[PDB]
RNA sequence: AAUUGUUGAAAGGGAAGGGCAUUUGAUCA
RNA sequence: AAUACUGCCAGCUGGGACUGAGGACUGCGACGUAAGUCAAGGAUGCUGGCAAUGGUUAUAUGCCGCCCGUCUUGAAACA
RNA sequence: AAUAUGUAAGAAGUCCUUGUUACUUAAUUGAACGUGGACAUUUGAAUGAAGAGCUUUUAGUGGGCCAUUUUUGGUAAGCAG
RNA sequence: CCCUGAAAAUGGAUGGCGCUCAAGCGUGUUACCUAUACUCUACCGUCAGGGUUGAUAUGAUGCCCUGACGAGUAGGCAGGC
């Protein structure tokens, strides 16, 4: 009793019933996979500029 | 409550287009053009019948 | 026929009129519907829409949260509006004078406001004093802080609170959570 | 409470002023139309007389009607039809001629008939089956007040102004066309004139570009 | 059985062009890559380290990470009924700059220059592009260009 | 349909490299201007490297017969694609106008060789001004002096489905 | 109710039964 | 000059069929110098006949109409 | 080649000045994040959009077939793929 | 175009009757008939956009205005006997 193995029919219609959605983008992207040294120095620089801004403008 | 068709009801046509009265008065739908006469050039005349 | 580009006879997806059978709530909903229909202030429409929210969509607002909101610049002389229930927080010690309008008030929170020097009014009184919502500030509680939303969206490499009954050792801490017994999540 | 007469008189005065402006603008538009038509005719005459040929500018406006049902349609042509606002059979829309619009029409040519419209058929279409889109509703256009209210920001305030914007593509032609609901026409009164519609015009059918021949079909269907 | 590997069916894809084998020209290594730059991906057969997969050949992506000799590219891959982001690190060799973005910066600079110069007087800046509008009217003169009559040729049986 | 002669003059799109492109004129028998232009373009992109996207029509006009009330003999050279190959023919028609002659030729070919309008190509239409170069007997037989031929077996048309008298086919 | 006998009414050229509209017969506000 | 063909008329008019929804006024227009009128955000006036029309059922006529439920890509099946 | 296919066609942008870093550079030399400041008609190609985005739950489904075109096995098949 | 090639078993299929300057064959032009298709109108239901506590007067889940749509197995939801 053989049976049909594989077919791509109606798959495109099934995927298009719920429209294919582009990923939601944000102003600040994820910081994973980035160079650890760059991330550490970015953290230090961010702390420094936050402190400078707090000291300057209150 | 009901849509009346322009070009068949004169009241609605005049309401939509106030210029319709002037158009009808001046008979602008049948205007005689200027009686100007120009003759085609011999080149075009020969090209028309050139076989 | 029409080659429809969208679902036919589809509902708006929003809740019109409360699902509850609270007579007082329906009366308040009617009053705020009248306001939002015969006025132009978006505050009335926002309050009317929030009045239809469910219990899970209407989390309680604490007196500490009210004080934190009023601590903002220029918010001291404002009327707090909570569409729901206002609870009492024992972790705070100094409550400034204010005017909070909410549907239901916890006894402890009401006592705290009365002792501080404020008053507890209802939505009808708030509408009477400010028909257009002048000098008001709307407060909403944390909606994602419920314990039932942590389990939502569970999947590998997500860490989304697997649905369990008991907690401790040998309860979903074996293979599938450690690298020593195969794979980690 | 006796000020009703005062508001009535003020409303009448404002309406009369508005009608005066409408009449002046309509007269100007009619004069421009006559001048343009006569200028084209005499330009052709001088080109013929001076031993030359007058190459007319390509038409910038077309009318496209759907002559195919909503069944057995490939997905890309179906999407193009939806973007062109042709979801019912015997539905027509106006299209400004550009490269993008020409390539769009070349894709759904098998299911539509399009051609260059004339002022007379444009006016007849707008007068008879002219419907606007206000609050996502098909409100019929039986007065210039609605047109002015929904299009006064673009300088269009009357049905004649809308017709002018349709015939002559201008700065606000896109908004003028978007404001108008697609025209739902009926089957031709005198018939399609061909035994098989789903064949090209050169091949003897309604499918394909009809150029100036679209006017007769549009008036028969309207 | 069946074979679906990391380099399956890439015989004509991961292959150097005709008369273009050997080492790589010393220009790719001198290109500066920064975060946010849009680059294209084209695998090179000489270098087999950091080679991209078959799907990511010819795709265009933004740069999000900079390493010693590599950059990270974010590529939107369509799986099922959604687009998923893929952060893949590739060597400099199998990556080239995209000229569409450069044309965009050039158009932006010209856009700002025109916005300054034209608005110095304030008349019809028309900063937006337009498609190919239909041709206007024109007049052709048959002075030395008399139209020649053309007729279909008879069928011929040339061999 | 009722064929009409349209002469179309066209040219390539002007370029800065080659200003004032050459103009090509062709006469086509077609039902309408759209069909005439389509046939003009199709014939042009068979002898010259041109296309509709890389060209334009500078003129199109309708040719009317100079003397449509005079009976003429026309010789038409045609090339057509049959069920097996392409063949060239020369047919002689007798008609008062070129459009009528080519319509008769089209009907003749579609009825006798099963060639459709997509198959018949009009190579050339000419008028034989001397009644001595005609080489077809079916045309020569109608040029004889003092031509009198009767119409035997005349068939009448009745407006009623029943007739009370036996019909007669005299004439 | 299935089934059966009489009375009263209708139909019946190798089926009956139904729907779209009407004539005729019986009955009905 | 006329005529054939195409396109336009905010040119006129003859004949026939379907429809009468809405229910004191609200608006947009026209005529009328002005009263007032109108074919202008959905039909009224007059007159005639009866106090048969029409509802249910049976037969007849023109057309259409395969046996209910399940299995199945496929049922009415000689499943 | 055609068809099919990715990316860009802007305010999450561009430009001027200069604050931070434990990154880097011979070096205030580059990189990131910034503060202040300038550019709203025509916000940067056309068209469209009973609005778009996001979360929870779950019924049934996991034997298909046929039609145009491309095409495998087979001589062919209302054959299989 | 037609003819020989061209022979299968109950009695039968351009549906048949039948048709011969066809009612057969190719092409060209008009008129005519119709789908639950298209345009308008009347009614029902659904959805969307709104008005209506200035009342004696009640059902603001009530009333009214405008626009669009209405197929369907398994299955889901809602309103009702």
């Amino acid at each position: 009793a053989k049976s049909k193995n594989h077919t791509a029919h109606n798959q495109t219609r099934k995927a298009h019933r719920n429209g294919i959605k582009k990923p939601k983008t944000y102003k600040y992207p994820s910081l994973k996979g980035v160079d650890p040294k760059f991330r550490r120095n970015h953290k230090h620089a961010l702390h420094g500029t936050a402190k400078a801004l707090a000291a300057a403008k209150k | 409550v009901l849509k009346k068709n322009p070009l068949k009801n004169k009241q609605v046509l005049l309401r939509l287009n106030p210029y319709a009265k002037v158009f009808a008065a001046e008979k602008l739908g049948s205007k005689k053009a200027e009686k100007t006469g120009t003759k085609p050039a011999a080149v075009f005349t020969e090209t028309l019948k050139h076989d | 026929g029409i080659d429809h580009t969208s679902k036919q006879h589809k509902r708006s997806g929003h809740r019109t009129a409360p699902k509850s059978d609270n007579v007082y709530l329906k009366l308040l909903v009617k009053l705020y519907t009248f306001l939002a229909r015969r006025t132009d202030a978006p505050f009335n429409k926002v309050v009317l829409k929030a009045l239809f929210l469910s219990k899970i969509n209407r989390p309680p607002v604490s007196v500490s949260r009210i004080a934190r909101a009023l601590k903002q610049e220029g918010a001291a002389n404002k009327t707090v509006v909570v569409v729901g229930t206002v609870t009492d927080d024992a972790r705070i010690f100094e409550f400034p004078k204010t005017t909070v309008a909410a549907l239901r008030f916890t006894a402890g929170a009401r006592a705290k406001i009365v002792k501080a020097g404020g008053e507890c009014i209802t939505l009808d009184q708030l509408a009477v004093r400010a028909p257009k919502g002048q000098n008001t500030l709307i407060l909403r509680g944390p909606r994602n802080s419920r314990e039932a939303v942590r389990h939502f969206g569970m999947g590998p490499h997500k860490g989304k609170a697997p649905r369990i009954l008991s907690t401790g050792r040998k309860f979903e801490r074996a293979r599938g959570r450690r690298r020593s017994k195969g794979f980690k999540v | 409470a006796e000020q009703v007469a005062a508001e009535r008189a003020a409303r009448k005065a404002a309406n009369k002023e508005k009608r005066a402006i409408i009449l002046e603008r309509n007269a100007a538009y009619q004069k421009e139309y006559e001048t343009a038509e006569r200028n084209i005719i005499q330009a052709k005459r001088d080109a013929k007389a001076a031993g030359s040929y007058y190459v007319e500018a390509q038409h910038k406006l077309v009318f496209v009607v759907r002559i195919k049902g909503i069944n057995k349609i490939p997905p890309k042509p179906r999407k193009v039809l939806q973007l062109l606002r042709l979801t019912r059979i015997n539905s027509g829309t106006f299209v400004k001629v550009t490269k993008a619009t020409l390539e769009l029409l070349k894709l759904i040519e098998p299911y539509v008939a399009y051609g260059y419209p004339s002022y007379s058929t444009i006016r007849q279409l707008v007068y008879k089956r002219g419907f606007g889109k206000i609050n996502k509703q098909r409100v019929p256009l039986s007065d210039n007040a609605i047109i002015e209210a929904n299009l006064g920001k673009y300088g269009i305030l009357s049905i004649d102004d809308l017709i002018h914007e349709i015939i002559t593509v201008g700065p606000h032609f896109k908004q003028a066309n978007n404001f108008l609901w697609p025209f739902k026409l009926s089957n031709p009164s005198g018939g399609w004139g061909v035994p098989r519609k789903f064949k090209h015009f050169i091949q003897g059918g309604s499918f394909g570009n009809r150029e100036e021949f679209i006017n007769k079909l549009v008036k028969s269907m309207n | 059985g069946k074979s679906h590997g990391y380099r399956s069916r890439t015989r004509y894809m991961f292959q150097r062009d005709f008369r273009k084998h050997g080492a790589v020209h010393l220009s790719t290594y001198l290109k500066v890559y920064k975060v946010g730059d849009i680059v294209d991906i084209k695998a090179n057969g000489s270098i087999q380290k950091g080679m991209p997969h078959k799907f990511y050949q010819g795709k265009t992506g933004v740069v999000y990470n900079v390493t010693k000799s590599s950059v990270g590219v974010i590529i939107n891959k369509m799986v099922g009924n959604r687009y998923l982001e893929k952060r893949l690190n590739l060597r400099v060799e199998h990556i080239k700059h995209s000229k569409c973005r450069q044309e965009f910066l050039e158009r932006v600079k010209a856009n700002a220059a025109k916005r300054a110069e034209a608005k110095a007087q304030g008349v019809a800046v028309q900063l937006k592009r337009q498609p190919a509008q239909p041709r206007e009217s024109r007049i052709v003169s048959t002075e030395g260009n008399v139209p020649q009559t053309l007729a279909p040729v008879p069928y011929e049986t040339f061999i | 349909a009722h064929f009409k002669e349209y002469q179309v003059i066209g040219r390539r799109l002007p370029t800065e490299s080659v200003p004032e492109p050459k103009l090509f004129r062709m006469r086509i028998f077609a039902s309408n201007e759209v069909i005439a232009k389509s046939r003009y373009w199709y014939f042009l992109q068979k002898l010259h490297k041109v296309k509709k996207a890389s060209g334009e029509i500078v003129s199109i006009n309708q040719i009317n017969e100079a003397h449509p009330t005079k009976v003429k003999n026309f010789g038409v050279w045609v090339r057509y694609d049959s069920r097996s190959g392409t063949h060239n023919m020369y047919k002689e028609i007798r008609d008062v106008s070129r459009v009528a002659a080519v319509e008769t030729l089209y009907q003749d070919m579609a009825a006798r060789h099963r060639a459709r309008f997509r198959s018949i190509h009009i190579l050339k239409v000419a008028e034989i001004e001397k009644t001595a170069d005609v080489k077809r007997q079916y045309v020569k037989q109608f040029l004889t002096k003092d031509l009198k031929f009767p119409l035997p077996h005349r068939v009448q048309k009745s407006t009623k489905t029943f007739s009370y008298k036996r019909p007669s086919t005299f004439y």
